[PDB]
C-alpha cells in the first residue's frame, strides 16, 4: 500500500532528471492504482498551452485544472471550453492580472523568455498563488536544456491591513547538456526544494504584488546561487577525486615538513 | 493491464538506467512494485549481467589480489567469466556479487608477449593516477587480426555522505604495423543527493593513431596516448565547470538583470515602457 | 632577525618577526604632482610614498599599486617596497629574509615577479610566501576553522582543517573597503555632496571609517531613518565644512550582505561563509560552524558579528553551535601570525635561500611554497 | 576658459554681457581638431587658420589657434585644473561597467546629444579616441544627428505621447495622500 508508493518515490527519485515525463510515463503500467496518489506528489516539466483569443501562452498546473479543462490567465477562460467553472472574484481577478503582468516582467529581465503563469485562488483569511515559470534552451544559438520553478505563496492577512503574513515553499528542476570538443559531452541536472516565512508591512508603498514577487525573486536567486556553488561544485570535487593528475605517489614530495610545522604549532597553541 | 513481456522490458530498463552504487535500493523498489518473484528472478536476468558488464564491476576473488573486471569482453557463457592476468576461470554471481568455482584456463600464446607488455604499464599507470582504481587488459582476435582492449575503472561509493562517483574507460587498438588507430571510450557518472538531487553522465571518444615497434615502445606510447588524452579531458571538465554560470547557466536564468540589479516593484511599468518605440 | 611585511592592497604593515604588533603601518599609494611648480626653493621631488602622499595629497594624483588584490604596476610595487625598507624601518635587506603574504586563488605570474624582484633588486637571503588567511587562524591561537578575511581589495573565506587550507572551498568576493568607499562617493551626491579626486577619496574614506555601522534589520533601520532624526551624525570637512548623513551610515556596509548595491553577481559575505563550509565534509562542519574568525579592517564596522551571527544562525541548521570570534586587534592579525610562523623552531628550513632559487629559477615558489 | 585664453591676445572680458559675447564667439568660430599637436603646429606655422569676429561696438578681433584649444578641454580636463578623464575615457568606462555580451551594440550605437555636441570636429575626434580605447576587432560608429541641439524635447515628447505612459504620471491625489517624495517612488 503505502510501501510501494515510498518504494515507486524512492525507485524514481534516484532516476536520471533528464527523461522524467518518460520514466513517469512507463512506471504507471506497473502499478495503475496508485496514480492518482504520485501525480500530486512528485515534481514535472511543465506543459504549454496555447490561448487562440489573445495569442499567448500558458501553462499548465494542478492548481487551475477543473476536472480536465484549463483555465488560462490572460483572457480568463477555459480550454476546452465549459460552463460555471471555478473563477476567482473580481477583487482576486484585479489582483491577478497585476500579478502576471509583474511577473512577466520578471520572466523578461531574469530569463530574457520563457513562459510564466500565475494562478491565484482564495482561502479562509487571506489568498494563495502559484506561479509556475518554464525556460528551454535556444536551439538557434546551441543551448540545450530546461529550467523549471514552481512557487507557492500563501497570505495571511490581519484584518486592519497594516502588515500580514507570507510563506514561500520552491521546487526548482533544471538540466543542461554541452558539447564541446575538449570535454565531449556534458550532462548536469537536479532538483531542489526550499521553504521560507516571513512578516511584512503592507501600505500603499508595498502591496502584495512587490512582497510576493520579492519573496519568489530572492528564493530564486537563493536557489541558483546553491545549485551553482554547493552540487555542481561537489561533483567537480567527486570527478577531481575519482581520477588525479599531479600524481599520487609524487604530490607527497612537498608534504614533509608540513607536518613538523603544524604539530609545533599546535605544541605553541596550547 | 500490460503483458507481462512489456513490465519485463520496463523493469531492464528501470535497472539499466540505475546509478552506480544504488542497486539493492533499485531491485528493493522493483521487488516491492512488482509484487511477483518468479518473473523477476528469470525473467529479466540478463538485465543484471548487463549492468555488471556496463558497469565494470570489480569483484574479490578468494586467493590472488587485484579484483578483476567484469566486462562484455571477457564473457564465456553460463555465467563464466575469465581473467587475463591469473590464467583463471571463475563464474561470477551477479545478484550478491560473488566470485566462485575459480578453474583454471588456457589461452593461446599468440597475445601473450604482446600483452603483459602493456598490462604492466597500465597496471603502473592506474596506481600512478588512480586512487582506488583497477585495470584489466585483453587480448583477442576478432576481424581477422589480434586487438588489445584496456578496461579501467575507479568507483568512490560513500554513502553516508549522501554521494556516489564512477570512472570506466576503455581503450582499444590492433596490432598491425607500422601503424595502428586507437580508439577510447570515457565515461563519468556521478551521483549526489544530499538536501536535494544532482547527477553527472558524461562521455567521450577519442581517436588517434601510433607507431608499432617491440612490445616496450608500443606499451609505452599506448600509456602516452592514454595519459594526453584523459588529462585534457579532465582538465577540460574543470575548465567547464569554472566557466558555467557565465555561459551556460545564463542561456536558462541570468544570476541578476543586465541592469544589475533587483527589480524595483514599484516601477514595472517603467521597465515596460522602453520596448514600445522599435 | 626575519622580516614580516604584509603587502595588502590599502595598507602596508611591516615589522620584525618576534614584536607582538607592526612597527610601520603605511597606506600604499604613490603621489604625483599634479600642477605647475613655480618655486625653486625647495625639495621638489617627482614622487611621494606613503604619509608623504597623505601630508601633500591636495597637489598630487594618489595611485595605488595593488587592484582588487592583484598587482598591477611593478614599479610602484617596488617604490612601495623600497621606501618599507629603508625608510620605514632603516634595515639593509641583505641581511635579513623576508616573510610575504598573498591573497588565495590568485594568479601565479603574481607570485613569480615577486620572488623574482625580491632576489633580484632587493636581494635578500631567503624568502617565503604565505597565505593571509592561514596567518590570521594561527594568530588567534587556534588550528581549524574558517577565516572571513575582509580588506581593501579582496574578500576571502578560507577553511583551515589542522593547519591546511582546503583549497576546494575557498571562497572569493570581490568586494572590499575601496568599493565602499567608492559607493559611499556615490551615494553622497544624494545629499548634494561631490567627491571626484583622489584626494577626496581619502577623505570619504576617513568619513566611512569613522562614522557608518552595520544595521542588525536593514528594513527597520531604514523605517526609523525615515521617521526621525536620531541617527544623522556629523562630520566636519578639512576646509572647515560641516555634512550631514542619516542613513548613509548602515547603506553603505549593505554592499558585503547584498552585492548588487554596487552591480555585483556574487552573494553577501553570510552565503559566501555558509557555502564555503557547506562545500567541506559532515564531520568537520561543527568544528567550521564554531569557529568563525574575522580578519581585516573592513569586519571593524561596530555591527558586523551580531548581523553575521543572525544571518548564518538563519542558514544553518537549527542544532548547529554559531560561535563567531571578532578579536579587538584583527586590523594587524595576519601581521602577528607571521611572527608566530616566522618565530617556529622548525619553520627555519622551509625558506626558499637564494641557491634553490638559482638552481631552480622563477618557478620554485609552486613546488617549495604555498 | 575660452573668456580666461582670450587675454592672452588682449581682449579682455569681465562683465556677466561680456560673457554671452564670448559664448557666441564660441558657437561661431571654435571646432575640434582631429589632431591637436599638428593643428598648434600647423596654426604656429602659417597664419590660415585665423579667424575674424565683430563686437556689438564694431571692434573686430581675430583668433587663431583659440579655435580648438577651447574644445580641447573636453578632451583634457586639465586645462582648467581638472582631474578628470575626457568625455572619450568617460564613455570607454561606462561600456566597460556593462555586461560583456551587450559591449558590441553599444559600441555600435553610440549617440551624440546636446549643444556642446554641436563643434565640427568632434564626431571625428570621439571615432578616433574611442577607436584606440577599443580592442581592434570591434566596429566603432558614434551617431550624431544634425538635429541634436534639441534630442531630449523630441523624446520627451515621443513619451508623452504614448498610451502606456499614462499610467506612469504622478496624479496630485497621489501627492495629496504621500507628499512630495512619491517622486523617488513613481520616477526613476
Ligand atoms: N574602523 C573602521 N571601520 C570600517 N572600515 C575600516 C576601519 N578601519 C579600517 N577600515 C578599512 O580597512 C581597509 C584596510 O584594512 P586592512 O585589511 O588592514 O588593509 P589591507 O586591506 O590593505 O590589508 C581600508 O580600506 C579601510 O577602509
Ligand atoms: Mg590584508
Amino acid at each position: 500500500s503505502d510501501q510501494q508508493l515510498d518504494c515507486a518515490l524512492d525507485l524514481m527519485r534516484r532516476l536520471p532528471p533528464q527523461q522524467i515525463e518518460k520514466n513517469l510515463s512507463d512506471l504507471i503500467d506497473l502499478v495503475p492504482s496508485l496514480c492518482e496518489d504520485l501525480l500530486s506528489s512528485v515534481d514535472q516539466p511543465l506543459k504549454i498551452a496555447r490561448d487562440k483569443v489573445v495569442g499567448k501562452d500558458y501553462l499548465l498546473c494542478d492548481y487551475n485544472r477543473d476536472g480536465d479543462s484549463y483555465r488560462s490567465p490572460w483572457s480568463n477562460k477555459y480550454d476546452p471550453p465549459l460552463e460555471d467553472g471555478a473563477m476567482p472574484s473580481a477583487r482576486l481577478r484585479k489582483l491577478e492580472v497585476e500579478a502576471n503582468n509583474a511577473f512577466d516582467q520578471y520572466r523578461d529581465l531574469y530569463f530574457e523568455g520563457g513562459v510564466s503563469s500565475v494562478y491565484l485562488w482564495d482561502l479562509d483569511h487571506g489568498f494563495a498563488g502559484v506561479i509556475l515559470i518554464k525556460k528551454a534552451g535556444d536551439g538557434s544559438k546551441k543551448i540545450k536544456g530546461c529550467w523549471d520553478s514552481i512557487h507557492v505563496v500563501e497570505v495571511q492577512e490581519k484584518s486592519s491591513g497594516r502588515t500580514a503574513h507570507y510563506k514561500l515553499t520552491s521546487t526548482v528542476m533544471l538540466w543542461l547538456q554541452t558539447n564541446k570538443s575538449g570535454s565531449g559531452t556534458m550532462n548536469l541536472g537536479g532538483s531542489l526544494t526550499r521553504q521560507m516565512e516571513k512578516d511584512e508591512t503592507v501600505s500603499d508603498c508595498s502591496p502584495h504584488i512587490a512582497n510576493i514577487g520579492r519573496l519568489v525573486e530572492d528564493m530564486e536567486n537563493k536557489i541558483r546561487s546553491t545549485l551553482n556553488e554547493i552540487y555542481f561544485g561537489k561533483t567537480k570535487d567527486i570527478v577531481n577525486g575519482l581520477r588525479s593528475i599531479d600524481a599520487i605517489p609524487d604530490n607527497q614530495k612537498f608534504k614533509q615538513l608540513q607536518r613538523e610545522l603544524s604539530q609545533v604549532l599546535t605544541q605553541r597553541q596550547i | 493491464r500490460v503483458s507481462d513481456e512489456e513490465k519485463v522490458r520496463i523493469a531492464a530498463k528501470f535497472i539499466t538506467h540505475a546509478p552506480p552504487g544504488e542497486f539493492n535500493e533499485v531491485f528493493n523498489d522493483v521487488r516491492l512494485l512488482l509484487n511477483n518473484d518468479n518473473l523477476l528472478r528469470e525473467g529479466a536476468a540478463h538485465a543484471f549481467a548487463q549492468y555488471n558488464m556496463d558497469q565494470f564491476t570489480p569483484v574479490k576473488i578468494e586467493g590472488y589480489e587485484d579484483q578483476v573486471l567484469i566486462t562484455e569482453h571477457g564473457d564465456l557463457g553460463n555465467s563464466r567469466f575469465l581473467d587475463p592476468r591469473n590464467k583463471i576461470s571463475f563464474k561470477f554471481d551477479h545478484l550478491r556479487k560473488e566470485a566462485s568455482d575459480p578453474q583454471p584456463e588456457e589461452a593461446d600464446g599468440g597475445l601473450k608477449s604482446w600483452r603483459e607488455s602493456c598490462d604492466s604499464a597500465l597496471r603502473a599507470y592506474v596506481k600512478d593516477h588512480y586512487s582506488n582504481g583497477f585495470c584489466t587488459v585483453y587480448a583477442k582476435t576478432i576481424d581477422g587480426q589480434q586487438t588489445i582492449i584496456a578496461c579501467i575503472e575507479s568507483h568512490q561509493f560513500q554513502p553516508k555522505n549522501f554521494w556516489n562517483g564512477r570512472w570506466r574507460s576503455e581503450w582499444k587498438f590492433t596490432i598491425t604495423p607500422p601503424t595502428a588507430q586507437v580508439v577510447g571510450v570515457l565515461k563519468i557518472q556521478v551521483h549526489y543527493y544530499e538536501d536535494g538531487n544532482v547527477q553527472l553522465v558524461s562521455h567521450k571518444d577519442v581517436q588517434d593513431s601510433l607507431t608499432v615497434s617491440n612490445e616496450a615502445q608500443t606499451a609505452k606510447e599506448f600509456i602516452k596516448i592514454i595519459e594526453n588524452a584523459e588529462n585534457e579531458y579532465q582538465t577540460a571538465i574543470s575548465e567547464n565547470y569554472q566557466t558555467m554560470s557565465d555561459t551556460t547557466f545564463k542561456a536558462l536564468r541570468r544570476q541578476l538583470p543586465v541592469t544589475r540589479t533587483k527589480i524595483d516593484w514599484n516601477k514595472i511599468l517603467s521597465y515596460k515602457i522602453g520596448k514600445e518605440m522599435q | 632577525t626575519a622580516l614580516v611585511c604584509d603587502n595588502g592592497s590599502g595598507l602596508v604593515k611591516a615589522g620584525f618577526a618576534g614584536d607582538d604588533a607592526p612597527r610601520a603601518v603605511f597606506p600604499s599609494i604613490v603621489g604625483r604632482p599634479r600642477h605647475q611648480g613655480v618655486m625653486v626653493g625647495m625639495g621638489q621631488k617627482d614622487s611621494y610614498v606613503g604619509d608623504e602622499a597623505q601630508s601633500k595629497r591636495g597637489i598630487l594624483t594618489l595611485k595605488y599599486p595593488i587592484e582588487h588584490g592583484i598587482i598591477t604596476n611593478w614599479d610602484d610595487m617596488e617604490k612601495i617596497w623600497h621606501h618599507t625598507f629603508y625608510n620605514e624601518l632603516r634595515v639593509a635587506p641583505e641581511e635579513h629574509p623576508t616573510l610575504l603574504t598573498e591573497a588565495p586563488l590568485n594568479p601565479k605570474a603574481n607570485r613569480e615577479k615577486m620572488t623574482q624582484i625580491m632576489f633580484e633588486t632587493f636581494n635578500v637571503p631567503a624568502m617565503y610566501v604565505a597565505i593571509q588567511a592561514v596567518l590570521s587562524l594561527y594568530a588567534s591561537g587556534r588550528t581549524t576553522g574558517i577565516v572571513l578575511d575582509s580588506g581593501d581589495g579582496v574578500t576571502h573565506n578560507v577553511p583551515i582543517y589542522e593547519g591546511y587550507a582546503l583549497p576546494h572551498a575557498i571562497m572569493r568576493l570581490d568586494l572590499a573597503g575601496r568599493d565602499l568607499t567608492d559607493y559611499l562617493m556615490k551615494i553622497l551626491t544624494e545629499r548634494g555632496y561631490s567627491f571626484v579626486t583622489t584626494a577626496e577619496r581619502e577623505i570619504v574614506r576617513d568619513i566611512k571609517e569613522k562614522l557608518c555601522y552595520v544595521a542588525l534589520d536593514f528594513e527597520n533601520e531604514m523605517a526609523t531613518a525615515a521617521s526621525s532624526s536620531s541617527l544623522e551624525k556629523s562630520y566636519e570637512l578639512p576646509d572647515g565644512q560641516v555634512i550631514t548623513i542619516g542613513n548613509e551610515r548602515f547603506r553603505c556596509p549593505e554592499t558585503l550582505f547584498q552585492p548588487s548595491f554596487i552591480g555585483m553577481e556574487s552573494a553577501g559575505i553570510h552565503e559566501t561563509t555558509y557555502n564555503s563550509i557547506m562545500k567541506c565534509d559532515i564531520d568537520i562542519r561543527k568544528d567550521l560552524y564554531a569557529n568563525n574568525v574575522m580578519s581585516g579592517g573592513t569586519t571593524m564596522y561596530p555591527g558586523i558579528a551580531d548581523r553575521m551571527q543572525k544571518e548564518i544562525t538563519a542558514l544553518a541548521p537549527s542544532t548547529m553551535k554559531i560561535k563567531i570570534i571578532a578579536p579587538p586587534e584583527r586590523k594587524y592579525s595576519v601581521w602577528i601570525g607571521g611572527s608566530i610562523l616566522a618565530s617556529l623552531s622548525t619553520f627555519q628550513q622551509m625558506w626558499i635561500t637564494k641557491q634553490e632559487y638559482d638552481e631552480a629559477g622563477p618557478s620554485i615558489v609552486h613546488r617549495k611554497c604555498f
